[PDB]
């Protein structure tokens, strides 16, 4: 059952982190201020991937 | 007319490009520009 | 009788500022600039003095 479970966790995590990556293409450099661009950053988390 | 007049004029000037001197550690003084005691702090602007 | 004043506030070597001073006037300074143009810093380097 664990073992299912983490599968199922990992598969879901690398299915939003596609999609979210894939999504950030969305965006066409924003001049705000100093700011030149807007990004998302998904990534897995270490501390949760051991 | 003349503070919106002078206003303006720096904004267009201070786009073109910077003044060496700002790195001297030199304060500039405050230049009178008309009578009736209108003032103006602003280094020569060299570096284009 | 004949209130003190600050006359002036310089930042030395600050983001951005490398060493500029500010002649604060006795009744009203206004900086002025877009946005990043550093008003906020200046306020915090004489709230920080
Ligand atoms: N703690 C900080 N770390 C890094 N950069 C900073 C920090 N604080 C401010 N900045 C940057 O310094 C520049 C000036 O910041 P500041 O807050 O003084 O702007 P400002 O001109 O007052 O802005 P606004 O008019 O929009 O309030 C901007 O690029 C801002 O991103």
């Amino acid at each position: 059952s664990s073992k299912s479970v983490a599968n199922i966790i990992r598969k879901t995590i690398q299915r939003e982190q596609n999609r979210i990556r894939m999504l950030n293409q969305g965006l066409q450099a924003v001049s705000f201020g100093q700011v030149r661009g807007v990004r998302l950053n998904v990534n897995v988390r270490e501390s949760h991937a051991i | 007319r003349h503070f919106d007049v002078a206003r303006i004029l720096v904004d267009q000037a201070v786009r073109l490009g910077v003044a060496e001197a700002d790195f001297s550690g030199l304060p500039a003084e405050w230049l009178a520009i008309n009578d009736y005691g209108a003032k103006v702090q602003a280094h020569v602007i060299d570096t284009y | 009788i004949e209130r003190g004043k600050f006359r002036s506030l310089t930042l030395v070597n600050w983001n951005g500022f490398f060493a500029r001073t500010f002649d604060l006037d006795e009744l009203v300074t206004t900086l002025s600039g877009g946005n990043g143009a550093g008003k906020s810093t200046t306020m915090a380097a004489f709230v920080t003095a």
